[PDB]
């Protein structure tokens, strides 16, 4: 069967920790634990089809960029992972993508956006404001919260969707 | 780092961050217990950069502190 490369890019302080957790394991994780290289993997059913996500979350602090430029050309799929309470985070989504498009040169890579955290109300970053920026990169947007389980499985979903057009 | 390079079943691998104190079965549980495995039916490895395929076993009930810069693998009994 295929195995699907989900790789997990996004800031720090945001929800790729939480997020990637509450598929395999369905809980969430408050406690800030720095991630540095941590790699998962589960069988799952997507689309009538008994799957396997080879998921692999990054870290957002940039203390560790060097092994970037390996990964990167590995996973066939990838997944910008922000929140809508940090606005920092949405700025840095640019030099994510043309650093992306950097490693594996096509502009055409199964993407999808998500704005985690969605249960506060600290939403600096409205929804718009977001479609618009990943109208341009021509990849979907989602809208979650790892903290109550909503958008979790359409994040790891929806993206191998993606993986299924190309 | 300060880091222990460990390498879980079903191909998959954890970089940790260990502080002085602590064991390798405290410090080891939210990096595994996150997979569903259960470190009572695991076992442990320390991979030998010497000889690169042959692991040495070890106790959990070992200060990880002292591994810094080291590479283990786990292993399911
Ligand atoms: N309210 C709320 N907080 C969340 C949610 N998801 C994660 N958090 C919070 O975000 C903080 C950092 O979580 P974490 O997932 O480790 O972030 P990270 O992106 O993995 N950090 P790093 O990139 O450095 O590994 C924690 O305090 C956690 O409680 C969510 O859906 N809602
Ligand atoms: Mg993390």
């Amino acid at each position: 069967m295929t195995e699907y490369k989900l790789v997990v890019v996004g800031a720090g302080g945001v929800g790729k920790s939480a997020l990637t957790i509450q598929l395999i394991q369905n809980h969430f994780v408050d406690e800030y634990d720095p991630t540095i290289e941590d790699s998962y993997r589960k069988q799952v059913v997507i689309d009538g089809e008994t799957c396997l996500l080879d998921i692999l979350d990054t870290a957002g602090l940039e203390e560790y960029s060097a092994m970037r430029d390996q990964y990167m050309r590995t996973g066939e799929g990838f997944l910008c992972v922000f929140a809508i309470n940090n606005t920092k985070s949405f700025e840095d989504i640019h030099q994510y993508r043309e650093q992306i498009k950097r490693v594996k040169d096509s502009d055409d890579v199964p993407m999808v956006l998500v704005g985690n955290k969605c249960d506060l109300a600290a939403r600096t970053v409205e929804s718009r404001q977001a479609q618009d920026l990943a109208r341009s990169y021509g990849i979907p947007y989602i809208e979650t919260s790892a903290k109550t389980r909503q958008g979790v499985e359409d994040a790891f979903y929806t993206l191998v969707r993606e993986i299924r057009q190309h | 780092s300060n880091t222990i390079r460990v390498f879980l079943p079903n191909k998959q691998r954890t970089v940790v961050n260990v502080r002085n104190g602590m064991s390798l079965h405290d410090c080891l549980m939210k990096a595994l217990k996150v997979r569903g495995l259960q470190p009572e039916c695991c076992a442990v490895f320390r991979l030998l950069h010497e000889h690169k395929g042959k692991k040495a076993r070890l106790d959990w009930n070992t200060d990880a502190a002292s591994l810094i810069g080291e590479e283990l693998q786990v292993d399911f009994l």
